[PDB]
């Protein structure tokens, strides 16, 4: 765990809900570029946000982003019950010898 | 200070600076890098 | 993008298991690959990168020197060797391609991943 | 000098909502930027100062903790990050150029601001 | 409100109104320039007056301002129905962790 | 240190003109770079200036958003845009190198000008 | 035009002219350096007086200057048919945002 | 990660040594390397480092011009051949590999060194 | 010895003792990073700190350390038998050209 | 650190003489080079400097324009190429290592310098 | 010409003698590090003296620096006859475009 | 220098189509080529590219996977199969010669393109 | 569309016009030469301008351009009636896998 | 021709005389080997310098040259009347197709 997330958030159907990734002056406030990726319950994860703002077109308008100092964030507005999954940051931390790091991951959960 | 004079400076001295050290700096990760 | 995971299963610890992915729908000779996994009830780890000419490699700390990544551009297929698991090394294992943005990559295209279990 | 402003609106209280003001005919990033918010049958309160690169940040108390001021010099664009918003932080907002004169500052330009509701 | 300001000023078109503003050792007196906006009714409150005398060539020479101690003041001659607007002072409190502080804002009405 | 004025001519009102200067004798790169005019009949006005890498870009009041000012070190080269002349433009452009003595700057290079005239 | 100069100055040569500026708490009071320039009738203006006191060796040695306070001045002794000249002061203005400010420039008329 | 070094013994003052660290369970080709030396009853002098890809040497001013530092990839190795031996240049000779944190870097792994004496 | 180590340190088992490392605007004052070795009587030096604060794998929590100013330090809790050893702090000097650099070296006694 | 100079002599005015320090005992790809000089009677004067790299490039006014510094690493040598050399250019001309402290720099390093002379 | 150094110097052997630069708020009071150097007649300058203070390990304790304001000097005890040489100061005057300026340089004589 | 296109025509989606380039007047061995396409009403998109000796191949993303590249030398001949063609793959194709200025490259030769239509 | 062009221009014979391009720190300030290509009504594209401001020996002295920052752009001086015709822009984004991209084009028409 | 040298050179025998070359960061200050090459007035040329500096045995030390940034150069020393030719020099041009690009050529006339 590199990046920190909030373990878990929540919401009705029809409310917004953003999801927080907190890094610091090794890997946001770096001037790396934040990315995001959704991970179904049962599937491989899929990129959702790259380059901090923008989406693969397989991406609905529900979803959008930012990079600020060292925070970044996913917000989901519109929130369905079809957005429950598992979300996850990542970056780059210029004091590790890997490409890429992750942070905890986020558990959306809609209260259907 | 909340209330210092903000705004970028002109009155400067912007003809590069001809004080500073010309020698290799050997301090830099020295490692290859993975990104 | 077909990106297939081959090669899991069981194996009590310190022995070696080989795994791999076969692809698909895009020029496998151009682009570097990413190995990551997710130990069950955890998040990701990074594993490792394979340059697009098999020049460079680099591999998360946790793993180097017991791990062995590798390429075949004639044949599609990109190449794990697990040397020495340990219990620890327990995890689904999936295949990405390399994407670049800026100043950090990313990966774009995964496949369904593969589970390696260590366990006596 | 030119200022656009706009992302005002009614949100639930408790929620987030941001500002933003874009602008022209100067160099954005040769100054600095103000907020400011006037709650309607209200005077003009203060809310934030951003040094033109990112520098200083200055905050009422009054908003303080729940308000943020960022900008992006490659967006000639300056943001206003309103977290769990209040009843009493309806307001219009106006973004204004940072100025001073000798011992105090000042807006020598101001945009038309936004409307920003907070209602149940 | 931080600078002291009479809620409301008035006069006839043609006549010479003006507003005070009074501040103390933390604004005024304290050596910090007094500026004043004016508010006209459907915009933002743009820069009247500024370095305690001087104006924007989008002020009608109408206005000018004064300072001395802790007195500060605005006067509007030649006054038109077109310069009804909440009128503020500007300064800056010592004890203020943000950067300008407004007076309470007089509104001048006018007679005609 | 030879700096050369070219690019003057005659502009109708709301067109565009570019003019730069070529220098030699001195390292272009080295220095930083002004531009000041005289309209005929006037003294001088600051108009803008350059840092020696373009890391700064400053202009008189009266001209910023509409002049743009640049440079291009490989051809010892200064060039000032100007867009949407107006009649009140006309005058004679000059180049200058940046110097600076203390708590201020001078200019000490002089080339010998160009005029632009804004008339229909 | 924020440092003021006399339009006009004369003598006859071998006499001594001197050429005023003054400027503000701005500009010269500020704490700024004094610069002077000399525009000959069909030539770029070029400089004499730097740094208050000192000269390019290209300048013989009738000219020098001075400041205090927000005052400031161009002398010039044994003064030739050949100093007939537009004379200029400049300097840094602390409320603008350009570089460079000028004197509004001075007309020297060799009576001779 | 195992690093260990090799030619260690006794050298008449005025001749050569040369110094060798092989090393395994890590990518040898991906990082730099440092030499440092203990004389038998002092602490630790910093002596060579080169860089992973061989385009940058630096040595401590007490060896520039007698030590020469250099690497082979295919054999993992890290060499150190020093000429012109003078007594003080007795030392226990040790190889690390290269880290880096932030602003100034580090060594983590250690090999275990071997003696040089130079005497009569 | 560009850093200043104490020559010697002790105490008893359970005590804490405290080894510590006085540089000065080149190099600890100067912003660089302090790594700490630790080297027992018949072996090489070991990485037992580094980032200021950083404790890598097998370094128990016993080791602590801190920055400030040009001071740096590291502490010990609990002091065990095992302890004994010698420690260094290591840095990089900005007057020299050397990659790093190191104090004299400070040996621990424990007072079995 | 050993510094050799060459390529002095005598020329009529006019004329170009080109310079060279050879060097020794040291990396000279590390470090940047000086070149002072010292006419007959006189004291030091500084005349240039290069950056190890080449990309810094720095003269006295006095010779601005008509002297030209360069290095070629690949054969350890500092040049200095003077064109239209001028009576006042009789000089000792010396090499030297740059060397930096902390807010200015110094020289520790001297060739023995090499005797130019322009003369009917 | 750039400090301010006396032509020359002198004493007998055993005594103490100085050599004095001074400069200004460009090059001194400036804060920017002074150095000597000492040249032999028929040789290059030799560094003596940098970083104020400091010194190579080839020169014997009979040499010292010192720095206040816009002074600086070079003070030589157990004077020799071997010392006779033409000492000079090195700084950097944030006035000039070059990177080191130079003093008048002062010729030591040793009365013996 | 010609470029003559040929093969166009109409299928419906679904099916694959053959288009090919014939060209003359230069040596067909030395050069990259390019193919672009021109969907009526619309600008112009990049669709691939090929060395000269057949050795890289890159497509756009929008039909990697879907058209291949290959070119003939002993025919001076430039192929593009498509295959699985789409409704949006309508476009007039154009071939194009390969040039490369500096940091970017460029066509500078043109064929008139074969139009290819994909419809029910 | 990557690079930003107008949809369209328009002048007078004998006038001057210009056609922007406008990308970004990916393709044009990113150091990336900038091409343009004319294309008449009926048939292939023609290079126009290579290399920001070369031009081929079939291009009149009409066509001219440059480079600056993220804006090219691409001047028309003496329109003529022939000269009506879709002019483009191309660079290459160093964010995309393709050799070039190209703008939306600009038409240019000729007001006769 | 994309390498620039002057036309003529000329001086009286027992000179110097340079001949200039300069090119651009294409075929010069790219790290392309200059060549010289030696044309008399009824002949093919011959190879003069190869390799910047080096050259075949049939040519006297008269002649020697070098290689700076995007400047070469050919200097003949002991200028002698049978050293009237014309000088070309070669290099090769990465924007271009040819192997080999030359200068115009400088014709050196000796002034007997």
């Amino acid at each position: 765990s590199v990046l920190t997330q909030p373990p878990s958030v929540s919401g009705a159907p029809g409310q917004t809900v953003t999801i927080s990734c907190t890094g610091g002056s090794s890997n946001i406030g770096a001037g790396y570029d934040v990315h995001w990726y959704q991970q179904l319950p049962g599937t491989a994860p899929k990129l959702l946000i790259y380059g901090n703002i923008n989406r693969p077109s397989g991406v609905p308008d529900r979803f959008s982003g930012s990079k600020s100092g060292t925070s970044a964030s996913l917000a989901i507005t519109g929130l369905q019950a079809e957005d429950e999954a598992d979300y996850y940051c990542q970056s780059y931390d210029r004091r590790l010898s890997g490409s890429w790091v992750f942070g905890g991951g986020t558990k959306l959960t809609v209260l259907g | 200070d909340p209330n210092a004079n903000p705004n970028v400076d002109p009155n400067a001295n912007p003809n590069v600076d001809p004080n500073a050290n010309p020698n290799v700096d050997p301090n830099a990760n020295p490692n290859a890098n993975p990104n | 993008v077909q990106l297939v995971e081959s090669g899991g299963g069981v194996v009590p610890p310190g022995r070696s298991l080989r795994l791999s992915c076969a692809t698909s729908g895009f020029t496998f000779s151009n682009y570097g690959m990413h190995w990551v996994r997710q130990a069950p009830g955890k998040g990701l780890e990074w594993v490792a990168i394979i340059w697009y000419d098999g020049s460079r490699n680099f591999y998360a700390a946790s793993v180097e020197g017991r791990f062995t990544i590798s390429r075949d551009n004639s044949k599609n297929t990109l190449y794990l060797q697990m040397n020495s698991l340990r219990v620890e090394d327990t995890a689904v294992y999936y295949c990405a391609r390399a994407a670049y943005y800026d100043t950090s990559g990313y990966g774009d295209y995964w496949g369904q991943g593969t589970l390696v279990t260590v366990s006596s």
